[PDB]
């Protein structure tokens, strides 16, 4: 038989991809009954979008889980509808619908009661918390007291039929205040239905009665109109609950019974010729025999099937079958070939459900510091599965309570909610449980029963996961999707996916033709290696990213192998291979050649899509992990012994694929690293997703063929899949994570200056700075690189031309402006100003005036004075030096910054600090008065004239203020002194102020006398 | 605060006192683009407000930047003469033993290329280590760098042994345990932090990540700063995030089930916390970027001191021995600043 296999998806990831969770209304024991779905429904329909609803004990939920192309199909939000009690103790209670842009849903409860909501595809898209209608009207049609439904049919968005243990059938209409109602009305009714089914021409509806009569319904007479009659006497005597008895393709529709014990089951596809008349009835085909696995008594239990052909051409149809005994599950599809042949042409896909328990033996050696303590190991663990969610949850606040109840400390466990903190509260609720108990030799501590303690912790508590899982993994049903073509599964709390086996898969499963038997045998002999072994490997491996390209190549390739001498490697198992390898008769030019064998435009993409690509492509990269693991181990394990006969070139060689699988090992174990509009598809939380939507027969599958086909090529992208990953990447967020993902980043020019930039939003400017130095650019002007290189391009063009090197120097200037670190930047635009090879007016312009810019932001060593004055003695841009030495000023450093403007030419000192005085007159500061006693010693060295008006206009702005009298009037003694002084300085030349000189200053020398006398007045009234 | 300005041309990466040995703890080595500089801190009779001033004594030349340093207990003067042993990081991304007669270099030790670190070395330390009979046995340097290592470099009687040491992550600092050069702590960029005895698993790991209390989220990344232990026998242990988070922990009784008490800096420590070299309880801690200084008690004392605040940035700090002085070097020089209330 064929394989199937499967894909799950995590709650919490869910969570993770949908940012908001709205609820609207309309200790084991507890723990056991806290989740489970009592029943699983998913629909979808022919226009646009898709959903899943999830039930559960006296709560309702529902989110989305759709793979469209719309404005707004991605951002996406989680719905509690809670319940005054649960969706029935039954399978019944559902129903999904649409009309137009909305979609209506039909419920009922556990006792007496139906419910109709409405709610808006806009609401799942936005994030907002409000509704303003009335987004449900609950109603009760018939008395469901009198008759207890048992199955409920859905035909429109007004009407909806339900059918009674009785056996009656009654048809629901509601509307905006209004309900009109039809009917055609261990305790048994011998006309009781088991499952109805619904498919449209227009109209029409087909039932199974207890009677086991097959009668088929049309809507608008609300009459059967027609029936016929199915002999068994062995089967109503089987009864299942819930289960669907029937399904549909399109026009066509199937069922089938199991005839008991046998387990035979059918297919019986009826085709209905609808005629004018009436509504024919033309049933074609026996019965389909099973799959014979399911035995030792375990109940096999069809739970859901169905049916989908294909809608092409009549070649061939198919129906899926999910079974079920207990928890476990067992999945299967059926394809029939037919066309004129009255034979049965089935092919047959068979699927496993199974436990390995990787716990047991990686708990013991926690020795070495690549991966090392003890606990973020298992937690790193509990990551690495990725499955299971709320479980989780419990079992810690159930730890956390120390005999503590639940009715409060579960709102506890619904509170927490927020992921991240989650871990931390894993380790805090760890450590405060296990007593480290001292050696007792001197004030010591017995790590050894550390040791014991942690390890049986961690592995009781991740049993009681696994328990809450081998309790809460259940399936259900399953619903097939027209608009996707899709094969949609549902598993309890757990949504699933249905695809095919891959080569990777096929060959891991360890089930001209030569060469395959190595690759078998050889996963063995990877398999044999413990978990430490595989420590060392990957903590080498990972050294062997960078670091391997610096030694010689080739001569390494001994020296794994003696590596590979310190585990077990028996000599006999050596020796056996090797008797294996000398009888291969031409290994490279085959191996090479039929691996070589084993070898994109996007709409905007949904977060189903990321997700559960990002789960299934991390079980294939795992699994290839192993692969390739294995193929290396193998090459140096078989090219160890007998150098000189390795040398002899009887053998191809394979030093230079070996190369090849090497760079692939890296991209792979990258992302294996990796996963621990699509703008918005960037917007949510995940990790590895950006990758996904970066590289974007069902859709799923081509678009994650074009991810890995991605990987696999190597030099044709001429570019490490890595460095651009990270390049667009680190421009969204994830800032962080890329510092030791760009630690383990393969060295190039893009991730130089990658690196260069990272460890600047890290701050550590030094060794960004470092990474800046030791590299350059010859990549510029080429615009392949994404949104990074655009800068240093535009800053090349500013200059009409590509200067070799000084401008890389200037933007590294800019940039280390951004850095708000302004030292390093009068080093880099030192650089720049120097290495200019073009001699453009322009340039050196730019260039010299940024390095003026860096240089008074560091302001310190006196040269960045004459730097001004180049620029002032150049051409008008004395403005610079305007800012620039207020800058310097605003270092503030009178005595120094003013024994520099004298090295500066007196033009343009006259003009800069005239300036500067125009300024400082209109600061209005009070360290202005320093300001006004500087540029006077300024005045000093030239003519020694304004620095006297100056004072006038200061005097003025004074005395303005306020008037205290008091001081101010021994303030403005002072400042006639001034004045007297100043001009007895300046006995002969004349001076103007605008907005005299001797006479208003006797009228001065006038005020000054005044107050005097008033003062004195003063002292005489005391 | 009394200012001493470096050379016009000196760009100081790291500053530190010679705590380590008492011959010498008056003795500051600035290192710099072009090597380490050495001052002298002598009491004047000044006012006695800083009854303290530096004088810079010499500068030993290397011709390339310092970013890290550390005196060793080897340090000693003659008359006059000073006899030392510095261990630095170089631009070179190698680690170096320099060992001088004043400003000359008389003796030079180099570890780089493939032997030495195969990445940026992020911090470094260094211990005497004496034999039974007690001449000097050894002299070790222990050094973390982003290649995932941590490299113990012994300097032995037959000479040197070698030995490197696989991280989980980029190795951020490292110190030897006071009272105890058997073992030391090693720290983890990603909050991983080890106890470990080099005479010899390695004995033990704490992880701040997982502690943050939380009441205030640290936020997503919060990236370990520095681990330093405190006491004069290595009685406890420090840990500081780059966002101002701190935690300690003691080492004696009786059985321990978490962290023995935590807190946050009023600001981010990209420097992470100097402690107090005569009260445990207190530690120092700059934000470095505006040039302000936090002063820490550890049994909330504290009630947020901040006694230094410059206009500028700052570029490294460290305690005097005497436990009410403090060095600063900024971007362009080295104060001594002393708080009355440590006299």
């Amino acid at each position: 038989m064929n394989e199937l296999k499967h894909a799950v998806v995590p709650i919490d990831l869910q969570s993770f991809c949908l940012e908001g969770t709205l609820a609207l209304w309309v200790f084991k024991k507890e723990c056991v009954a806290y989740d489970a779905g009592v029943y699983t429904s998913n629909k979808s329909k022919g226009s646009q979008t898709l959903r899943w609803s999830i039930f559960q004990n006296r709560t309702l939920t529902i989110f989305d889980v759709s793979l469209n192309s719309k404005k707004e199909p991605l951002s996406k939000f989680n719905v509690k509808i809670h319940f005054p009690s649960n969706v029935m103790k039954d399978g019944v209670a559902f129903s999904f619908s649409e009309h137009s842009d909305t979609t209506i849903i039909y419920a009922i409860t556990h006792a007496r009661v139906l419910y109709y909501i409405r709610l808006s595809k806009t609401w799942f898209q936005l994030p907002d918390a409000r509704l303003d209608d009335d987004w449900c009207l609950c109603y009760r049609p018939i008395s469901f007291l009198n008759q207890k439904p048992d199955l409920m049919a859905a035909i429109s968005t007004s009407e909806i039929c339900v059918s009674f243990f009785n056996g009656g059938l009654t048809k629901i209409i509601l509307n905006p205040k209004d309900a009109s109602h039809y009917e055609q009305h261990d305790y048994r009714s011998p006309n009781t239905i088991i499952s109805m089914i619904f498919l449209s021409t227009y109209n029409v509806l087909v039932m199974l009665s207890l009677d086991y009569k097959l009668k088929v319904l049309d809507l608008s007479t609300n009459q059967c109109v027609e029936t016929i009659e199915l002999s068994q006497t062995i089967l109503p005597l089987q009864s299942f609950p819930y289960l669907t008895s029937d399904h549909t393709t399109n026009s066509f529709i199937a069922l089938y019974y199991p005839d008991n014990s046998h387990g035979s089951f059918s297919i019986y596809k009826l085709n209905a010729n609808a005629h004018s008349f009436k509504l024919n009835v033309v049933i074609e085909k026996g019965i389909i025999p099973p799959s014979l696995p399911d035995d030792e008594f375990i109940p096999w239990m069809l739970s859901d099937f169905q049916l989908i052909s294909s809608e092409g051409s009549q070649s061939k149809f198919l129906l899926i079958i999910a079974w079920k005994s207990n928890l476990n599950t067992v999945i299967q599809k059926c394809n029939l070939s037919l066309d004129q042949d009255e034979s049965f042409s089935c092919v047959w896909s068979h699927s496993l459900d199974s436990f390995s328990l990787i716990e047991k033996t990686f708990f013991d050696v926690p020795t070495n510091m690549s991966s090392g303590d003890i606990s973020e190991i298992w937690l790193q663990h509990i990551f690495a599965h990725n499955t299971s969610i709320e479980s989780i949850q419990v079992a810690l606040l159930s730890f956390q309570n120390s005999s503590s109840q639940v009715s409060k400390n579960k709102l506890d466990k619904f509170g927490a909610l927020t992921i991240s903190e989650l871990k931390n509260a894993v380790l805090s609720s760890i450590v405060s449980t296990i007593q480290i108990e001292p050696n007792s030799d001197l004030t010591g501590y017995d790590y050894y029963e550390y040791k014991r303690l942690l390890y049986n912790e961690w592995e009781r508590f991740a049993k009681l996961v696994a328990y809450l899982d081998h309790f809460g993994d259940e399936i259900l049903s399953i619903n097939f999707d027209p608009s996707n073509a899709v094969t949609y599964i549902n598993y309890a709390n757990k949504v699933a996916f249905i695809r095919d086996p891959y080569l990777i898969e096929s060959f891991d499963e360890e089930p001209l033709i030569e060469g395959y038997q190595i690759l078998d045998l050889g996963r063995s002999l990877h398999s044999c290696m413990s978990f430490s072994t595989l420590s060392e490997i990957r903590y080498s491996l990972r050294e062997l990213v960078q670091d391997l390209p610096s030694y010689s190549l080739f001569d390494t390739l001994w020296v794994f192998y003696d590596k590979h001498i310190y585990p077990n490697v028996d000599p006999d198992y050596i020796s056996t291979l090797i008797d294996t390898l000398v009888s291969l008769e031409n290994p490279m030019r085959d191996i090479d050649s039929l691996i070589q064998r084993l070898r994109n435009h996007s709409a905007q993409s949904p977060s189903l899509f990321l997700c559960a690509s990002v789960a299934r492509v991390l079980d294939s990269i795992l699994k290839k992990f192993q692969v390739s693991i294995e193929g290396f181990i193998f090459l140096l394990s078989l090219i160890t012994s007998q150098q000189d006969y390795e040398l002899q070139s009887k053998f191809a060689g394979c030093d230079k694929l070996f190369l090849s699988l090497l760079e692939d090992w890296r991209l792979v174990s990258f992302l294996l690293e990796n996963s621990a509009n699509t703008m918005e598809a960037l917007a949510s939380v995940n990790t590895a997703l950006q990758f996904f939507s970066a590289l974007n027969i069902s859709p799923l599958h081509a678009t994650v063929i074009s991810s890995l086909s991605a990987i696999f090529i190597r030099d044709d992208t001429e570019n490490d899949l890595v460095t651009e990953l990270v390049e667009k990447l680190f421009l969204f967020k994830q800032y962080n994570a890329c510092m030791q993902l760009i630690g383990w980043l393969n060295s190039d020019p893009i991730a130089v200056y990658l690196k260069a930039l990272i460890y600047l939003k890290s701050k550590e400017a030094v060794k960004a700075v470092r990474c800046f130095k030791t590299t350059s650019l010859v990549l510029y002007s080429h615009t392949s690189q994404f949104a990074v290189l655009r800068e240093f391009q535009e800053i090349a063009e500013k200059y009409h031309h590509q200067n070799l090197l000084s401008c890389y120097y200037l933007h590294l200037s800019k940039k280390l402006f951004e850095e708000s670190a302004y030292i390093d930047a009068l080093e880099f635009s030192l650089l720049a100003d120097a290495s200019k090879e073009t001699d453009d007016e322009d340039l050196s312009i730019a260039i010299t005036h940024e390095t003026l810019k860096t240089a008074c932001a560091a302001g310190k060593f006196d040269a960045a004075h004459v730097a001004l004055m180049v620029l002032s003695t150049t051409p008008l841009k004395k403005s610079c030096l305007l800012d620039f030495v207020n800058q310097l000023t605003k270092q503030g450093k009178i005595n120094q910054l003013l024994n520099y403007s004298m090295p500066t030419l007196r033009q343009d000192v006259d003009n800069l600090l005239e300036r500067k005085a125009f300024q400082m007159i209109n600061v209005e500061s009070q360290p202005c008065w320093y300001n006004i006693l500087f540029s006077w010693r300024y005045k000093h060295q030239n003519y020694r004239d304004a620095a006297a008006i100056i004072y006038e206009k200061l005097s003025r702005y004074i005395s303005t203020t306020e008037l205290i009298g008091k001081k101010e009037r021994t303030f403005i003694i002072e400042h006639y002194l001034i004045v007297l002084n100043t001009l007895e300085l300046l006995p002969k030349e004349d001076t103007w102020i605008l907005v005299q000189k001797l006479l208003t200053l006797d009228a001065i020398v006038a005020e000054y006398h005044l107050q005097l006398k008033d003062v004195a007045v003063q002292v005489t009234a005391e | 605060s009394n200012q001493y300005q470096l050379p016009l041309n000196v760009r100081p990466y790291t500053t530190t006192w010679c705590s380590q040995s008492p011959s010498c703890s008056n003795l500051l080595a600035i290192g710099h683009d072009t090597g380490i500089t050495i001052y002298c801190a002598s009491e004047e009779q000044t006012p006695g407000s800083t009854g303290l001033t530096l004088q810079e004594l010499f500068t030993i030349q290397t011709g390339l930047p310092t970013l890290h340093l550390s005196f060793s207990s080897s340090c000693s003067y003659s008359e006059p003469v000073y006899s030392l042993f510095l261990a630095c990081v170089c631009q070179d991304n190698t680690v170096r033993l320099i060992i001088t007669k004043n400003e000359t270099i008389i003796t030079q030790h180099v570890l780089g290329g493939k032997s030495g670190h195969h990445n940026f070395v992020n911090d470094i330390d260094i211990a005497d280590v004496y034999s039974a009979d007690n001449r000097l046995a050894e002299q070790v340097i222990a050094s973390v760098g982003d290649d995932c290592t941590l490299i113990i470099w012994r300097l032995t009687d037959e000479g040197p042994i070698l030995a490197g040491y696989p991280l989980s992550s980029p190795g951020i600092s490292v110190q030897f345990r006071p009272s105890n050069p058997n073992q030391l702590i090693v720290g983890e960029r990603n909050g991983n932090i080890r106890i470990f005895d080099w005479t010899l698993p390695w004995l033990l790991t704490l992880n701040t990540l997982p502690l943050v209390n939380t009441c205030h989220s640290s936020g997503i990344a919060s990236s370990l700063a520095n681990v330093r232990w405190i006491g004069s026998d290595g009685s406890g242990i420090l840990a500081m995030c780059k966002s101002g988070a701190w935690l300690r922990w003691n080492l004696f009784g009786p059985k321990n089930l978490l962290p023995n008490v935590q807190g946050i800096s009023l600001f981010p420590s990209l420097l992470g916390a100097c402690p107090h070299p005569r009260y445990m309880d207190y530690f120092a801690t700059a934000h470095s970027q505006h040039g302000l200084i936090q002063l820490i008690n550890t049994y909330e004392k504290d009630s947020n001191s901040i006694p230094i605040q410059l206009g500028m940035p700052i570029v490294d700090f460290c305690w005097h021995q005497d436990g009410s002085h403090l060095a600063i070097a900024t971007e362009g020089s080295v104060l001594l600043t002393r708080l009355m209330g440590f006299t």
